[PDB]
């Protein structure tokens, strides 16, 4: 199991097996709606909740499920 | 002049997310 850093800047990744540690993502937009695409202040919560938010922190337990950067060459 | 520099992360690297 393993959790992406909170994305303080420099997203390099860390681990995340303290049995309820999901990776959640805080958001106002995302996809396009500024420059640096958009907030995304990546964590680790135990808890993997779901609604409507409209813009809020999302889940997605696993392992390492908030890379960001899944852009694969062609 | 500068006085806001720690306000959130963005999508990777808007150090300064706000403007």
């Amino acid at each position: 199991i393993v959790c992406h850093t909170t994305a303080t800047s420099p997203i390099s990744a860390v681990t995340c097996p303290p049995g309820e540690n999901l990776c959640y993502r805080k958001m106002w937009c995302d996809a396009f709606c500024s420059s640096r695409g958009k907030v995304v202040e990546l964590g680790c919560a135990a808890t993997c909740p779901s609604k409507k938010p409209y813009e809020e922190v999302t889940c997605c337990s696993t392992d390492k499920c908030n890379p960001h950067p899944k852009q694969r060459p062609g | 002049i500068p006085g806001k520099r720690t306000e959130s992360f963005y999508e990777c690297c808007k150090e300064p997310y706000p403007d």
